[PDB]
C-alpha cells in the first residue's frame, strides 16, 4: 500500500514558457479527451489503497494520468511537445499493460488513444 | 416534500444519451406458449419488468455487432433474471423490444446507446453459449392468466341485468353491496370477494400511489389490471429475491394482492449491507419520472442502476464535490453517496442548479443496494 | 393416477327457466320447467300439472324458448347449453315408447371473443325468421331460422353498442326488427335495429334512440295490435312504439328492484312482474294505441327466479333461492289484503351452503342436514332414503353453517337476517325469523365512525341451538355489532369432558377492506340456556377452524394458530405457521393439514409432536377460483372451482427428489356442471369396490357423492363408458366427452381420474340387445393378473353393487 506520492507539477527552477505546441495541446487535446465520457478513469491517479490493487505500482513504474498532465500544462512545466506526448502515451500504454486485452478499461484506453492519434497528426509547427 | 416545476418528460427520455435516436414504431408481439430462440445480452444483470423503459450503452464489438444483427431483424432480445447471478443461473425472464438506437462516430471506438421496452415474460429453458461467446436462449413465452369475475359461475340468470354500473367510499360501498350479492349463495361472504376483485385492489394502489406522484389517476395509470400491476410493480422498491417472486406470478389478481400487501408492511428502506441502517421511509418517496418514482438509468461506464427518488434520505455520507457530466436529471448535479457505516455506495445527492427550480435538493437511491425492513 | 367415482344422489331442484308452449300436441299446453342439467316437461290440467316426461341434457340449459315456424302442427324447442351448443328439438310419442328426437344441433362457440357481462342472452323473432344470440360483447350472432340449416350456421354481426344490457325481438314489422337497451358514457338509452338476411348486416330501426332511465334493466316486447316495447327499471315503467312514449314512476316498485316477466294475455293487456324480495305485481296495458300504464301490487310469492301464466288463474313462480310454488290468483283480495293464494310447493334444496351427517333415527341410517335458501326462503332440510325422504323446517332467514352436537342432542346453525335502519336510532326487522322467535335468546358482551344511514340494509347474524326433535329454535345467540360469523365447529378439546360450540368471528368495516380483528368464542349449552365460556381475540378473520387431536387450529388471515385448552379454560397458543395467502379452508387428517385458498393454492403441512410447530410438506399454485376442498386420503386431496369442475391431487411421499416431494400432481379433472359448496365425509346408506365416501351439495340443490376405486375397477369402468357414449343416442346429440371436459375459458383438456357415475347407472336402463352390444369383446378384467371375459349378467350384477352406495 504504497500510493506513492502524485508526479510534480510545477518547479520554479524550471523555466516556465508558452510555446504553440503545448498550447495547443492544452486548449485542444487536453480539453477533448477530458469533456470525454470515458476519461473519468484519467482524470485521477490510480489510487491504488482504494481499488485494492496491491501489483499496480509493483509493475507500472512510471505512473500517469491526464490530470498530472492537466496540471503540468497549466504550471507550464513543459519544455516542448515530446515531453506531453510521451506523458501520454506512458499513460495509455500502463492501461495497456497492467490489465488483461478485451476488458472495459483497454477498450475505453484504445479509444481515447485512438481519438488522440487523431487529433495529434493536427500539431501545428512552432511559432 | 415541497413543489415540483422541473418538468418531468426529459428522465423518461433520457436525454444523456446523445441526440435524438432513429425512432422505431413497430411492434413484434410472439404468441402465448410458443416457444422462441432469443439472444442474451452479456451485460445486462437486471431483472427487467415488462414496460419500464430499459437504457443502454454498449461499446464491445461483439455487443455492437449483436445490436446491428437485432436491428435488422426483429430487434427483441431476451434479459435474464439471474437467482445467483455470480454463476448465470437464470430460470425467468422478460423479453425487450428496442425503440431507440444511436451508433455515435467523431467518438473513440464504436459505441451505440439503446433505449429498450419490456415486453413478454417468460421461462427459461434452454441457455447455449456458441463458439462465438454470445449466448442463445430456447425459451417459452409464459402466458398472462385473467381469471373472469368470480361472480359469473354463481351468477343467477334474472340477475344478469344488474351486473353494469353506470365521497368515495360510499361508491365502493354500492359496488361490493351489488356486484358481489350472489356471494350469499356461497360459503364466502361479499368482503371476502372484494380482496380478490381486480377494481377494488386497483383503487387501493391508486390511493397508496397518490401519495408518491401528483400526476392524477385519469391518464397516467393504465386501466388494464395486467398492464396496472406491471406499471406498479416497474417503480416498486425491494430486493431482487422478492422481485423474482414477483415476476412468477402469473394472474394479475396476485401480483396486485402482493403487491398492496408490500406498500402495507415494508415502511423503511435500510441500507443491504448494513440491514441495520435507515436510510430512508416510504413517505419521503416522491414521483420526478412519468414512469414512477423508480426508474432504470444507465452511466457512460454502461452499468444500469435503477433509481429511486426520494425527498430526504438519512444516514448518508457525500463524496466528491457535484457535478453535470451525464446527469440523468438535466438541470441537476449529482454527488456520490456512501453509507454513513459501511461505506457502500447508495446513490447520489441531486441539487439543482438554477436557483429557481424546485426541488432544490432531492436524493437518487439505486434499488441493488437498498433492502426493505420492517420495525 | 386418480381413481375415482362421482355420482348423482340428488338431481337439482332449483329452477332457472321455464316456459309454456304446445310442444307434445296442439291441443295440448304444455309446461316446459329447466332444473340446469334437467328438463322437465308437463300437460297442463284443470287438476294441476300431470308429469309426462323428465329428460336429462350433456349441458347446463341456459337459453329455453318455444317457437312455431309457419308450416308445423307443433312447437319446436330451442336449448342452448353453457358449453354454447344449441338445438332444436321436437317430440315425438307412438303409444308409449316416448323419443326426443334431433332436429337441429350445432357448436356455436366463436373463436374469438370475450363473454360478456349480461351472459347468454337467446331470443327468437315473432315470425320466426331467425335466432338472435348475445354471447359476446360487440358481436351479435344470427342463426337465420329456414328448412336447410341442419348444423345451425350462425354469422356475426357488429354493434357499436359495446354493453349491451337487454334486447328483445318486436312484434309487428316486415323486417326482423330487434330492440335493445345499452350504455354510453352519456348514459343509458334504448335502440332499435333491423338485421338484414340478404346483406347480413344492421339497417336503421323503426323509432330512433331515447334516453331513459340511469337503471333501466329489463325489456319487454308487446304483441299486437299495442307492439312496441316495455323498458323496466327500479324506478320506472316506459314504453316506446314508434311515436307513441308513455312513462310512469309508480312509488311501489320504489321498495324493490324488479327482474323477471311473464305474459299473460297473448294480446299483451296484463303482465306479471316480480321483484327481488319476492313481490309480485300485475302491470296493466290499457286500450288502437295504447291508453296509460298502471300498476298493482297482487302479493307476496317466493323469490321468483322466473314466472309463467298457466291457465284458470294459476301461475308457477319457479325459484332457485327457495321451493317453487303454483299458486292461484283471485280476483277479490282477501282479508290480508291479497290476491295470491299458494296451491302446491316443490323442493327446492339450493343453495346448499354447509351440511353434516348424523346418525339420527335408527343407529347406522345416516341422514344428512343441510342449510338451504336464503333470505326468507332460508331453511333447513332433513333427507334421508327410503326415492328420498325430505323434511322440510323453514327459517325465514338465511343460514351458513351447521354442526350437530351429540351430548346436547342439537344442531348449531349460523344464520344471518337483514334489517333496516330504524327511522329514530337502531335496526328494524322486515319479517320475524326464527331467531326473533326463539324460547332463549341472548347477545354477547364485549372486549365506530361514520354510523348508520338513511335506511339502509344490514346483516345481523345468530347461532342457533335447534333440538334434534322437535326443530325448535331453542337459543338464538347474538354477536357483536358490525361482526360477521365465518366457522363453526362442536368438539371436545383438552382435559374437558366439556362438549362446546366454537366459532369464529371476523370484524368487518366499511373503512377497512381486510378484517385486521377477530373472536374465537366458546359457548356451552345445557338446561335450555347458552352461557359465553370463553373468548379470545385475534388480529384477523377467523375463515375456519377444525378440531385437530384435542386441540383448535384456526385461520387468521394469512396465519394458522394452534390453540390448546388450559385447566383455566383459556385458550394458549401452541405454534403458528405464516403463509404467503390467507388460509380461507382448512382440513385435517391425523397429522395432515390441509390448506386452500379463493384461486386455487394448495397447501399441505405435517404437524411434528415431537418438535411443537408445522412444516411444510408440499404444495401446489394454479390460479382458479376455488369453493370447497376436502382430503380424500393420505395422498388424494378433492377439490371444486371455476366453470362447475372438479379435480383430484396427489402427493408423493417416499417420492426421489426433495425439489419434487413438494409438488402436488394434478392426477383427477372432471366437468360436473353444478357449483359445488362444501364436502363431508359421510354415506347414507347401512354399513367391497369403493374405499370411502364423501357428499358434497351444490347450489342449484344437487347433491352427490365421490368414492373411491381401485386401478382394475377404474380402468374398466373407462371401458364401459367409451362404449356406452357410442350406443346411447344424447339429446341434442351433444359428446360426452365434451359435456364432461375440463371446460375453463383458458383451457380444455378431457376428464382423467373420474368416472361418471350417472352414464354407468344408465346401463339397466336400456335394453339387453345395447347390453349384449356393450358387453361385445370386453375382456380388460385385469383383476386376476390375466384377461377375465365377460358376461351381460356379471356386468349387471356390478352395476346393481355400484347402485347399493347411494
Ligand atoms: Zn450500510
Amino acid at each position: 500500500s504504497m500510493n506513492p506520492p502524485p508526479p510534480e507539477t510545477s518547479n520554479p527552477n524550471k523555466p516556465k514558457r508558452q510555446t504553440n505546441q503545448l498550447q495547443y495541446l492544452l486548449r485542444v487535446v487536453l480539453k477533448t479527451l477530458w469533456k470525454h465520457q470515458f476519461a473519468w478513469p484519467f482524470q485521477q491517479p490510480v489510487d491504488a489503497v482504494k481499488l485494492n490493487l496491491p501489483d499496480y505500482y509493483k509493475i507500472i513504474k512510471t505512473p500517469m494520468d491526464m490530470g498530472t498532465i492537466k496540471k503540468r500544462l497549466e504550471n507550464n512545466y513543459y519544455w516542448n511537445a515530446q515531453e506531453c506526448i510521451q506523458d501520454f502515451n506512458t499513460m495509455f500504454t500502463n492501461c495497456y499493460i497492467y490489465n488483461k486485452p478485451g476488458d472495459a478499461i483497454v477498450l475505453m484506453a484504445e479509444a481515447l488513444e485512438k481519438l488522440f492519434l487523431q487529433k495529434i497528426n493536427e500539431l501545428p509547427t512552432e511559432e | 416534500p415541497n413543489i415540483i416545476n422541473f418538468d418531468t418528460s426529459l428522465p423518461t427520455s433520457h436525454t444523456y444519451l446523445g441526440a435524438d435516436m432513429e425512432e422505431f414504431h413497430g411492434r413484434t408481439l410472439h404468441d402465448d406458449d410458443s416457444c422462441q430462440v432469443i439472444p442474451v445480452l452479456p451485460q445486462v444483470m437486471m431483472i427487467l419488468i415488462p414496460g419500464q423503459t430499459l437504457p443502454l450503452q454498449l461499446f464491445h464489438p461483439q455487443e455492437v455487432s449483436m445490436v446491428r444483427n437485432l436491428i435488422q431483424k426483429d430487434r427483441t432480445f431476451a434479459v435474464l433474471a439471474y437467482s445467483n447471478v455470480q454463476e448465470r443461473e437464470a430460470q425467468f425472464g422478460t423479453t425487450a423490444e428496442i425503440y431507440a438506437y444511436r451508433e455515435e462516430q467523431d467518438f473513440g471506438i464504436e459505441i451505440v446507446k439503446v433505449k429498450a421496452i419490456g415486453r413478454q415474460r417468460f421461462k427459461v429453458l434452454e441457455l447455449r453459449t456458441q463458439s462465438d461467446g454470445i449466448q442463445q436462449a430456447k425459451v417459452q413465452i409464459l402466458p398472462e392468466c385473467v381469471l373472469p369475475s368470480t361472480m359469473s359461475a354463481v351468477q343467477l340468470e334474472s340477475l344478469n341485468k344488474c351486473q353494469i354500473f353506470p365521497c368515495s367510499y360510499k361508491w365502493w360501498q354500492k359496488y361490493q353491496k351489488r356486484k358481489f350479492h350472489c356471494a350469499n349463495l356461497t360459503s364466502w361472504p361479499r368482503w371476502l370477494y372484494s380482496l380478490y376483485d381486480a377494481e377494488t385492489l386497483m383503487d387501493r394502489i391508486k390511493k397508496q400511489l397518490r401519495e408518491w406522484d401528483e400526476n392524477l389517476k385519469d391518464d397516467s395509470l393504465p386501466s388494464n389490471p395486467i398492464d396496472f400491476s406491471y406499471r406498479v410493480a416497474a417503480c416498486l422498491p425491494i430486493d431482487d429475491v422478492l422481485r423474482i417472486q414477483l415476476l412468477k406470478i402469473g394472474s394479475a389478481i396476485q401480483r396486485l394482492r402482493c403487491e398492496l400487501d408490500i406498500m402495507n408492511k415494508c415502511t423503511s428502506l435500510c441500507c443491504k449491507q448494513c440491514q441495520e441502517t435507515e436510510i430512508t421511509t416510504k413517505n419521503e418517496i416522491f414521483s420526478l419520472s412519468l414512469c414512477g418514482p423508480m426508474a432504470a438509468y444507465v452511466n457512460p461506464h454502461g452499468y444500469v442502476h435503477e433509481t429511486l427518488t426520494v425527498y430526504k434520505a438519512c444516514n448518508l455520507n457525500l463524496i466528491g464535490r457535484p457535478s453535470t457530466e451525464h446527469s440523468w436529471f438535466p438541470g441537476y448535479a449529482w454527488t456520490v453517496a456512501q453509507c454513513k457505516i459501511c461505506a457502500s455506495h447508495i446513490g447520489w445527492k441531486f441539487t439543482a442548479t438554477k436557483k429557481d427550480m424546485s426541488p432544490q435538493k432531492f436524493w437518487g437511491l439505486t434499488r441493488s443496494a437498498l433492502l426493505p425492513t420492517i420495525p | 393416477m386418480s381413481y375415482n367415482y362421482v355420482v348423482t344422489a340428488q338431481k337439482p331442484t332449483a329452477v332457472n327457466g321455464c316456459v309454456t308452449g304446445h310442444f307434445t300436441s296442439a291441443e295440448d299446453l304444455n309446461l316446459l320447467i329447466a332444473k340446469n342439467t334437467r328438463l322437465e316437461i308437463y300437460v297442463v290440467t284443470a287438476e294441476g300439472l300431470r308429469p309426462v316426461k323428465e329428460v336429462g341434457m350433456y349441458g347446463k340449459i341456459a337459453v329455453m324458448e318455444l317457437f312455431r315456424p309457419k308450416g308445423e302442427s307443433k312447437d319446436l324447442l330451442f336449448i342452448l347449453t353453457a358449453k354454447y351448443n344449441a338445438c332444436i328439438l321436437e317430440y315425438k310419442q307412438s303409444g308409449e315408447s316416448i323419443d326426443i328426437i334431433t332436429r337441429a344441433h350445432g357448436n356455436v362457440q366463436d373463436r374469438i371473443g370475450r363473454p360478456s357481462e349480461t351472459g347468454i342472452i337467446g331470443i327468437i323473432d315473432p315470425e320466426c325468421r331467425m335466432i338472435g344470440l348475445r354471447l359476446y360483447d360487440g358481436l351479435f350472432k344470427v342463426i337465420p331460422l329456414d328448412r336447410d340449416n341442419k348444423e345451425l350456421k350462425a354469422f356475426n354481426i357488429r354493434l357499436e353498442e359495446l354493453h349491451v344490457i337487454d334486447v328483445k325481438f318486436l312484434y309487428g314489422c316486415q323486417a326482423p326488427t330487434i330492440c335493445f337497451v345499452y350504455q354510453d358514457p352519456q348514459g343509458r338509452h334504448v335502440k332499435t335495429y333491423e338485421v338484414s338476411l340478404r346483406e347480413k348486416e344492421f339497417n336503421k330501426g323503426p323509432w330512433k334512440q331515447e334516453n331513459v332511465e340511469a337503471e333501466a334493466s329489463m325489456v319487454i316486447a308487446v304483441p299486437e295490435p299495442f307492439g312496441g316495447a316495455i323498458i323496466i327499471g327500479q324506478e320506472s315503467i316506459t314504453y316506446h312504439n314508434g311515436d307513441k312514449y308513455l312513462a310512469i314512476a309508480p312509488p311501489i316498485i320504489k321498495q324493490s328492484t324488479i327482474v323477471c316477466h311473464n305474459r299473460v294475455d297473448p294480446n299483451g293487456s296484463r303482465y306479471l312482474l316480480g321483484d327481488m324480495e319476492g313481490r309480485l305485481f300485475m302491470l296493466l296495458l290499457e286500450k288502437v294505441t295504447l291508453k296509460d300504464l298502471r300498476v298493482e301490487l297482487l302479493g307476496e310469492t317466493s323469490i321468483a327466479e322466473c314466472l309463467t301464466y298457466l291457465d284458470n288463474g294459476v301461475v308457477f313462480v319457479g325459484s332457485r333461492l327457495g321451493d317453487s310454488q303454483l299458486v292461484k290468483l283471485n280476483v277479490d283480495s282477501n282479508e290480508q289484503g291479497s290476491y295470491v293464494v299458494a296451491m302446491e310447493t316443490f323442493t327446492n334444496l339450493g343453495p346448499i351452503v354447509d351440511m353434516c351427517v348424523v346418525d339420527l333415527e335408527r343407529q347406522g341410517q345416516g341422514q344428512l342436514v343441510t342449510c338451504s335458501g336464503a333470505f326468507k326462503e332460508g331453511s333447513l332440510r332433513i333427507i334421508r332414503n327410503g326415492k328420498l325422504h325430505i323434511r322440510t323446517v323453514p327459517l325465514y332467514e338465511s343460514p351458513r353453517k351447521i354442526c350437530y352436537q351429540e351430548v346436547s342432542q342439537c344442531f348449531g346453525v349460523l344464520s344471518s337476517r337483514i334489517e333496516v335502519q330504524d327511522t329514530s336510532g337502531g335496526t328494524t326487522a322486515l319479517r320475524p325469523s326464527a331467531s326473533t322467535q326463539a324460547l332463549s335468546s341472548s347477545v354477547s358482551s364485549s372486549k365506530a365512525p361514520h354510523e348508520t344511514s338513511f335506511g339502509e340494509e344490514v346483516e345481523v347474524h345468530n347461532l342457533l341451538i335447534i333440538d334434534q326433535h322437535t326443530f325448535e329454535v331453542l337459543h338464538a345467540h347474538q354477536f357483536l355489532q358490525n361482526e360477521y360469523a365465518l366457522s363453526l365447529v362442536s368438539c371436545k378439546l383438552g382435559k374437558d369432558p366439556n362438549t362446546y360450540f366454537i366459532v369464529g368471528t371476523a370484524m368487518v368495516y366499511p373503512e377497512e377492506a381486510e378484517p385486521k380483528q377477530g373472536r374465537i368464542v366458546v359457548f356451552q349449552y345445557s338446561d335450555g340456556k347458552l352461557q359465553t365460556v370463553a373468548e379470545k381475540e385475534v388480529k384477523g378473520a377467523v375463515y375456519s377452524m377444525v378440531e385437530f387431536n384435542g386441540k383448535l387450529l384456526a385461520s387468521i388471515n394469512s396465519t394458522v394458530r394452534l390453540y390448546e385448552w388450559t385447566t383455566e379454560k383459556e385458550l394458549r397458543t401452541e405454534c403458528n405457521h405464516y403463509n404467503n395467502i390467507m388460509a380461507l379452508y382448512l382440513k385435517t387428517k391425523g397429522d395432515f393439514i390441509l390448506v386452500g385458498d379463493l384461486m386455487r393454492s394448495v397447501l399441505l403441512l405435517a404437524y411434528k409432536p415431537m418438535e411443537g410447530n408445522f412444516e411444510e410438506i408440499a404444495r401446489d399454485f394454479n390460479p382458479n377460483w376455488m369453493s370447497a376442498v376436502e382430503i380424500l386420503d393420505d395422498d388424494n386431496f378433492l377439490g371444486a372451482e371455476n366453470a362447475f369442475n372438479l379435480f383430484v391431487c396427489q402427493k408423493d411421499s417416499a417420492a426421489t427428489t426433495d425439489e419434487e416431494r413438494q409438488h402436488l400432481q394434478e392426477v383427477g379433472l372432471f366437468h360436473l356442471g353444478e357449483f359445488v359448496n362444501v364436502f363431508c365425509h359421510g354415506s347414507l346408506v347401512m354399513q367391497t369396490p369403493t374405499q370411502g365416501s364423501v357428499l358434497f351439495g351444490t347450489v342449484n340443490g344437487m347433491i352427490g357423492l365421490v368414492t373411491s376405486l381401485s386401478e382394475s375397477w377404474y380402468n374398466l369402468l373407462l371401458d364401459m363408458q367409451n362404449r356406452l357414449n357410442k350406443v346411447i343416442k344424447s339429446v341434442g346429440k351433444i359428446e360426452h366427452s365434451f359435456w364432461r371436459s375440463f371446460h375453463t375459458e383458458r383451457k380444455t383438456e378431457p376428464a382423467t381420474g373420474f368416472i361418471d357415475g350417472d352414464l354407468i347407472e344408465s346401463f339397466l336402463d336400456i335394453s339387453r340387445p345395447k347390453m349384449q352390444e356393450v358387453v361385445a369383446n370386453l375382456q380388460y378384467d385385469d383383476g386376476s393378473g390375466m384377461k377375465r371375459e365377460a358376461t351381460a349378467d356379471d356386468l349387471i350384477k356390478v352395476v346393481e353393487e355400484l347402485t347399493r352406495i347411494h
